[PDB]
RNA sequence: UUUAUACUAACAC
RNA sequence: GUAUGUAU
């Protein structure tokens, strides 16, 4: 139809095992890195 | 069409300096309506923007008259010289040639014995007189001079045609100078000259017929100098002069001036004396009578 | 609308840009962005009253004095009728018009 | 040190520092950053 | 006493608003 | 409606007195240079 | 008005009046004006002269009435644009030209 | 022309005021209008010239 | 026959 | 007198 609408980036790419899925996330504690990292920035 | 009949029509246009093919093409655009300047339309038109050449006619009865009747006619009708049997001039004049005659100035006046030749038949251009009306001016411009000598002065002359499309006269001034103010003038002169007028002009600034009256001292001027277009141009004793072709008018001067400075700097004079403004009107005999007594002595 | 005529002067500044209209345009929105503040620059000077105060500027002043009183200088007066110069000194200023 | 003593005026600049630059402001017209676009491109 | 038009600061401080326990981050320039 | 702030007016009188002073100080010169 | 004042010693008091009223005008552009007041506008054919002489205050206050007429010299016989009259005026003090 | 002008009548006790600028400001006619109030400042000059 | 307006204008200087 | 449309 156009020259945009070619064939391109035929592939999606789900996220690897150490950089964010979503399983890794139910075992993090969010609550506990969260309190933690304002302490950090705080006593700065 | 035809070859012998095509001929014809080419010499006819050559009188017409008014009309050729850039008028043509210069009438399509404002005719055309729809003109997109690019060059991408200018090809895709290309034919339809020189075709033309069939309004144009008159043939004899254009070019007899030339420069139009209206606007020639309006400027003969009230041209403040010119010698008729009909018509007389608002200057005074002193002595007649039969092409040509001395008179006294505006009143503003450079100098108490200036003077101004003048030619009977509207010629503007001095180069486009005939050389039969020149000798005329020859033998005045001897007489004035020698009138002058007697004096311990000598005299520089000149003329100044910046636009022959308004279509005026053309008066040769009289300037009476000291000697030793004589000898510096051509410095002045060529400083002015070169100074005056925007130097990327193609004519080259300055135009020595001095040097010219040495190869030709008959006609220097005449030969070198070129009448159609613009144009201005001094001189010392009898054949001698330096030489300028005027360009971009409005920037030079429409009243007369770029020469005046320089007389109005030479002799030294009021900075009210530099623009010259009044009329001829006629019988002005206190001035222009104590001139023509003096000049019986010297005058042919 | 302030925005870009910060960043199309620093598309101009720089080279990049071209055609009057964009040249154009952001030298309009300048022109009003700098009225805007000359104008307060203004209001608030009325309002905020003079930044000088007059010990400073009365030591301005009579340091002036004491300058022009070492020179044994002559005030300009106000033109003569009869001045030599003034025709001279009119054309001048015509000819700069 | 009587160069310094025949100036007219003295100490004028003396507590010249610190201005609202850290202050960010929600006004694009009156801010410091603007100030120094129209300082600069003006004149 | 005079406030030269270059000072005349129209608002007030960002901390005077809230200026005690919360935070005041300005943040123009990116890092990383 | 717009005013002007009282220190105006102090400016203008202040340079008065400058102007007025400073004429005499003048004549005070003028007159020992005299002698 | 410290023009006005600086102004009115230069010469007589009723051109002085022309130059700082001069000034004073209202500023125009499309939609917008205002008044100018505070500033010193360059247009007028003389405002150069109005910021030579004020910018030669500018000077008085930097050098000092002392080192000043030092440097110009005498009124009578003024110095050349980088000259003295003796080596002691020139080595008194740090500012030499 | 228009309307925002006072063309008629100047009451003295508010024009006593009006020439008290003038000693502050000293020309500057174009500020002096906007407080005096009867604006056009020709005129303001001309009352003072009065 | 005179005066004005527009259309002639795909005119001319 | 076309660019662009209306009628046969
Ligand atoms: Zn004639």
């Amino acid at each position: 139809t156009s020259s945009r609408a070619l064939p391109a980036h035929l592939k999606l790419k789900y996220r690897q095992e150490s950089q964010g899925t979503e399983e890794e996330v139910r075992k993090q504690d969010l609550r506990e890195a969260l309190l933690r990292a304002e302490a950090a920035h705080f006593a700065t | 069409p035809t070859i012998d009949e095509m001929v014809q029509e080419e010499k006819l246009l050559n009188k017409q300096r008014k009309y050729g093919q850039n008028y043509e093409y210069a009438k399509q655009i404002a005719k055309d309506k729809t003109y997109s300047n690019n060059l991408d339309y200018l090809d895709e038109n290309a034919g339809k923007l020189s075709n033309r050449m069939k309004r144009g006619d008159v043939s004899l009865a254009q070019i007899s008259s030339g420069g139009d009747l209206k606007k020639i006619n309006h400027v003969l009708d009230t041209c403040p010289l010119c010698l008729n049997y009909e018509t007389q001039p608002l200057a005074p004049v002193i002595s007649l040639s039969h092409r040509a005659y001395v008179s006294l100035p505006t009143q503003p006046e450079l100098a108490k014995y200036h003077c101004l030749i003048v030619p009977t038949g509207h010629r503007i251009n001095t180069l486009s007189c005939d050389e039969d009306e020149w000798d005329e001016i020859r033998n005045f411009m001897k007489c004035i001079a020698l009138m002058f000598d007697s004096m311990n002065l000598g005299v520089i002359f000149y003329e100044n045609a910046p636009s022959p499309q308004r279509y005026m006269h053309t008066a040769i001034e009289c300037i009476p100078v000291s000697k030793r103010i004589l000898s510096l003038a051509p410095a002045y002169f060529r400083e002015a000259l070169s100074t005056s007028d925007e130097e990327w002009s193609q004519h080259r600034k300055i135009i020595d017929t001095l040097e010219g009256s040495k190869k030709y001292g008959k006609w220097a001027f005449r030969k070198m100098m070129v009448k159609e277009l613009g144009y201005f141009h001094v001189w010392f004793s009898i054949d001698g002069g330096y030489g300028h072709v005027v360009e971009d008018e409005k920037a030079w001067g429409r009243h007369d001036q770029v020469p005046r400075q320089v007389f109005a700097s030479m002799l030294n004079l009021p900075p009210e004396v530099i623009r010259r403004k009044g009329s001829w009107t006629g019988k002005k005999d206190p001035r222009e009578d104590m001139f023509r007594s003096r000049f019986e002595k010297f005058d042919w | 609308w302030t925005s870009v005529a910060h960043f199309n002067r620093e598309r101009i500044r720089r080279g990049a840009t071209v055609d009057k209209t964009v040249a154009k345009k952001n030298l309009g929105r300048l022109t009003r962005l700098w009225l805007k503040a000359e104008q307060e620059r203004q209001h608030n000077y009325l309002k905020d009253g003079p930044y000088v105060t007059a010990d400073e500027a009365v030591a301005i002043y009579t340091t002036f004095v004491h300058w022009l009183e070492s020179r044994r200088f002559q005030p300009i007066p106000f033109p003569p009728l009869s001045y030599k110069h003034d025709t001279k000194l009119l054309v001048l200023a015509l000819e700069r018009l | 040190r009587r160069w310094d003593e025949d100036v007219v005026f003295r100490n004028t600049h003396k507590g010249v520092d610190d201005t609202p630059r850290p202050g960010f402001v929600n006004d694009m017209l009156r801010s410091e950053f603007h100030k120094k676009f129209l300082a600069r491109f003006v004149d | 006493a005079v406030v030269l038009h270059e000072d005349k600061q129209y608002y007030p401080s960002a901390e005077e608003v809230y200026g005690s326990n919360v935070d005041i981050m300005v943040q123009e320039q990116d890092t990383q | 409606d717009v005013e002007i702030n009282d220190g105006f007016a102090k400016f203008s009188e202040a340079l008065y007195t400058v102007e007025r002073q400073a004429r005499e100080e003048v004549r005070y010169r003028a007159i020992m240079r005299q002698k | 008005t410290l023009l006005n004042r600086l102004m009115s010693l230069l010469m007589d008091t009723n051109l002085a009046s022309y130059a700082s009223a001069k000034n004073n005008v209202v500023l125009s552009y499309k939609d917008m004006s205002h008044t100018n007041s505070y500033g010193l506008v360059r247009g007028l054919q003389f405002s150069s002269f109005i910021w030579q002489f004020y910018g030669l205050v500018l000077d008085l206050l930097i050098l000092g009435l002392q080192r000043a007429t030092e440097i110009a010299g005498p009124a009578d016989a003024p110095n050349d644009f980088l000259h003295f009259k003796d080596q002691a005026t020139e080595t008194s003090h740090p500012i030499r030209l | 022309i228009d309307p925002s002008i006072k063309k008629t009548e100047w009451s003295r006790e508010e024009d006593e005021k009006l020439l008290h600028l003038a000693k502050l400001l000293p020309t500057q006619w174009r500020t002096i209008a906007p407080i005096v109030g009867r604006t056009a400042t020709q005129c303001l000059e001309r009352y003072q010239k009065l």
